[PDB]
């Protein structure tokens, strides 16, 4: 079957592992515990067809070059991790010499009060990439699948 | 939509069990079956998604064949052992994003079939 290979990006702490694992888990792991890198292989029936996901759970050059779609993600309540974005988005680029690479914006722990980014300025800068965005909560699950969803159906349409 | 199953068999014997379907839009279905030891969890067995691609549980790898009348989804099961005594449910969703080995993912079942 078709084969997708998905990268999670952002800052220390952003909810990277807790997205991945509401997604395929469905649970929430609320711990800490800081990734190195981490990979998981599943099936999944996008749009009527069955494909093989693969997810790259990485820390906050080799698996940028490797990976077909990036999950840009930052915190909601972290300023630092929205200010990165631009960043990840660039070093992607330049490591896939492309400026052509499947990307959605995640904004993480929407279920939080704390907030120190306006969504306002993520929608827009999402905008200004022309790519999604997606407001999430690997705690309520709120646009989880969403973003996944979002992700894999811009990786198939380059592909095409 | 509405799902409708159709026993007993020596090690190593065929049987074909049957899912019917009826409600609306019935080409947008992807349909799994699932089996349950009494008294144990609910095991995947098989699935063949909307665009007709096909998925197995290893346990039955190349032992069992899911296909579809282009309304009714059949379960071809071959070479039984006493390890396939269960009882057997067909379930189905139009879901544009599901993992099709997750019983969560069904909304639709079948009533189920008791194999032995
Ligand atoms: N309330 C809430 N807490 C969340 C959410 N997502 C993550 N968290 C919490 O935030 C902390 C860090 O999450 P984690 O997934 O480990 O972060 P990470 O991006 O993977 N970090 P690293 O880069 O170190 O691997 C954990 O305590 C986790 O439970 C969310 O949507 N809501
Ligand atoms: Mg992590």
């Amino acid at each position: 079957m078709t084969e997708y290979k998905l990268v999670v990006v952002g800052a220390d702490g952003v909810g990277k592992s807790a997205l991945t694992i509401q997604l395929i888990q469905n649970h929430f792991v609320d711990e800490y515990d800081p990734t190195i890198e981490d990979s998981y292989r599943k099936q999944v029936v996008i749009d009527g067809e069955t494909s093989l996901l693969d997810i790259l759970d990485t820390a906050g050059d080799q698996y940028m070059r490797t990976g077909e779609g990036f999950l840009l993600v930052f915190a909601i309540n972290n300023t630092k991790s929205f200010e990165d974005i631009h960043h990840y988005r660039e070093q992607i680029k330049r490591v896939k010499d492309s400026e052509d690479v499947p990307m959605v914006l995640v904004g993480n722990k929407s279920d939080l009060p704390s907030r120190t980014v306006d969504t306002k300025q993520a929608q827009d800068l999402a905008r200004s990439y022309g790519i999604p965005f997606i407001e999430t909560s690997a705690k309520t699950r709120q646009g989880v699948d969403d973003a996944f969803y979002t992700l894999v159906r811009e990786i198939r349409k380059h592909k095409e | 939509v509405q799902l409708v199953e159709s026993g007993l068999v020596q090690p190593g014997d065929s049987l074909r069990l049957s899912c019917a379907a009826s409600g609306p839009s019935l080409d947008l279905y992807g349909t799994a079956w699932f089996r349950q030891v009494p008294g144990k969890e609910r095991e995947f067995v098989s699935h063949i998604d909307r665009s007709g691609i096909t998925i197995y549980a290893d346990s039955v790898e190349g032992r069992f064949t899911i296909s579809r009348d282009s309304r009714t989804v059949y379960l071809q099961m071959n070479t039984l052992a006493p390890e396939d005594t269960a009882a057997y449910y067909c379930a189905a969703t139009r879901s544009n994003f599901y993992f099709p080995r997750e019983d969560m993912s069904y909304d639709s079942w079948g009533q189920g079939t008791l194999v032995t």
